[PDB]
């Protein structure tokens, strides 16, 4: 079994309690994620590695890389029979309109479906 | 035969939109007053290719999170019985209008909302096009739009992917349909190259319609639409010329005498400089020499808005074998029941929250 812990900003986190599995999948995160944070349009997610460095996932493939870093560093914590620590992701905001610095359209009056048109309203 | 019975998690307001294979309608979820856009596809089993098509719409939907992309936010469990079941209900974010309403209005659109229209189209597309998916129907009507120009891609009914092995091309024109207005010169030509660059034909004549607010080759048929093109394009090239597959139109090709391009500047006047210079990099006969919309979205005319993290590509890509061309009818109503089922499926409150 394996936990994810999901930092969610100015709330909580979400601890995720996966299968087991085989196999995670990138998507199997995303759509976790998209589920804690239904607000949201997530992509990515970061990590941290010993060092303490973010490291991004965008895809499958890196996901491999994550699954092998912490799953190294689950074998060294209990061996020397330490607390395992979940898996702590970090979902990357991104940003909503947001995109549009500026503005409006009307939608009272369609009508419409005009050439040089288009002959319809109403209010 | 609209009647929609959604009853008690949803309450129905009035009635948006109408196609073939659905009707649409505005709705509020009950409890929590959430407005939403339902769509009805009664009897969606009862022809192979209607199935098929549905089936084509629930998996690229659901595969696709994307803020330019319409999202499927439910789609309702079958209501009591089984009972042959027939009609299936889409839940999805509501959109206020569409771009074709939009384009043709008093109302004014400036080149900053056909800056900000066209940017959001192309992001929506890049995600969809590394997904390895072409729409193939991409016209003003099939975006939708809302008071706050946002602008979601949505009819994915027509799209397909690939092209497979040298099979299926040919009877990669089956079915379908379009409109010839937005329809690629490959599309038109049956040029045996198809790829995501059909689409950015589409592109190049929705940004056209936007700038002049008229539509840029409404042909009346067939060779019509291929002479409004050739006016201010010019005649194709040999070698394209010589790349048709059939008719042959390739003889019609071979006759005409041989036109030149009209610069898109005297095609639109009095139009910005940069958006003439995005827009003649999309409209070009090979498939090939368009840009694609990943490198559009990083043309000078979008520099504005454009954002590199902020353009995700589509993480696996979308897997269209399943593809249903024969595959009888009942296992199909099989699959889209296999979806739905899954939908609700994939929840799963598997998770706590810290308090
Ligand atoms: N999520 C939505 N919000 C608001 N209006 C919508 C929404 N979805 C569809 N509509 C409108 O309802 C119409 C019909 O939906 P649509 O999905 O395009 O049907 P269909 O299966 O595509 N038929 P067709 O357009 O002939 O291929 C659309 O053209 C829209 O104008």
């Amino acid at each position: 079994v394996l936990v994810i812990r999901i930092k969610i900003p100015n709330s909580g986190a979400v601890d995720w309690t996966v299968h087991s599995g085989p196999q995670l999948l990138f998507r199997d995160v995303l759509d976790v994620i998209g589920q804690v944070l239904p607000e949201a349009t997530t992509t990515a997610f970061e990590y941290e590695d010993e060092d303490g460095d973010r490291i991004t996932v965008r895809s499958d493939e890196e996901m491999k890389a994550m699954l092998s870093y912490y799953y190294s560093t689950v074998m060294e914590q209990q061996v020397n029979g330490q607390l395992i620590e979940p898996l702590q992701i970090f979902p990357r905001a991104c940003k909503p309109p947001g995109e549009r610095n500026i503005h409006g359209l009307k939608v009272n009056t369609r009508a419409g479906p005009s050439q040089s048109g288009r002959h319809h309203h109403h209010h | 035969d609209v009647t929609f019975d959604v009853g008690d998690e949803y309450e129905i307001i009035e009635t948006i939109g109408n196609g073939a294979y659905g009707v649409v309608s505005s709705a509020r979820r009950r409890l929590t007053g959430q407005q939403v856009a339902i769509k009805k596809i009664p009897n969606a089993f009862d022809v192979v290719t209607n199935a098929k098509r549905t089936l084509r719409e629930l998996k690229i939907l659901k595969h696709f999170k994307h803020d330019n992309i319409i999202a499927i936010k439910d789609i309702l469990r079958p209501t009591v019985p089984y009972g042959e079941f027939k009609s299936v209900y889409v839940v999805l974010d509501l959109m206020e209008s569409d771009l074709h309403q939009i384009i043709h209005s008093s109302q004014p659109l400036t080149l900053e909302h056909v800056r900000y229209f066209l940017y959001q189209l192309l992001r929506g597309l890049k995600y969809m096009h590394s997904a390895q998916v072409i729409h193939r129907d991409l016209k003003p009507s099939n975006l939708l739009v809302n008071e706050n120009c946002e602008l979601k891609i949505g009819d994915f009914g027509m799209a397909r992917g690939l092209c497979t092995s040298p099979a299926e091309h040919q009877y990669f024109m089956t079915e379908y349909v379009a409109t010839r207005w937005y329809r690629a010169p490959e599309l038109m030509l049956s040029l045996h190259e198809y790829t995501q660059a059909i689409d950015l034909w589409s592109v190049g004549c929705i940004f056209g319609e936007m700038l002049a607010r008229r539509q840029l080759f409404p042909g009346k048929n067939y060779v019509h639409q291929l002479q409004l093109i050739m006016m201010v394009l010019g005649t194709p090239s040999p070698a394209v010329i010589q790349a048709v597959g059939a008719e042959r139109v390739r003889a019609y090709i071979q006759s005409l005498p041989p036109r030149q391009p009209v610069p898109w500047e005297t095609v639109y006047p009095g139009a910005d400089r940069q958006a003439l210079s995005l827009l003649g990099r999309m409209l070009r006969f090979e498939p090939s020499a368009r840009i694609s919309a990943a490198a559009a979205l990083r043309h000078p005319f979008l520099a504005k808005y454009h954002d590199p993290d902020d353009e995700p590509d589509c993480a696996p890509p979308f897997d269209f074998a399943f593809d249903r061309e024969a595959l009888t009818r009942e296992r199909i109503k099989e699959a889209i029941v296999a979806e739905i089922e899954d939908f609700h499926a994939r929840r799963e409150g598997i998770r706590q929250q810290i308090r």
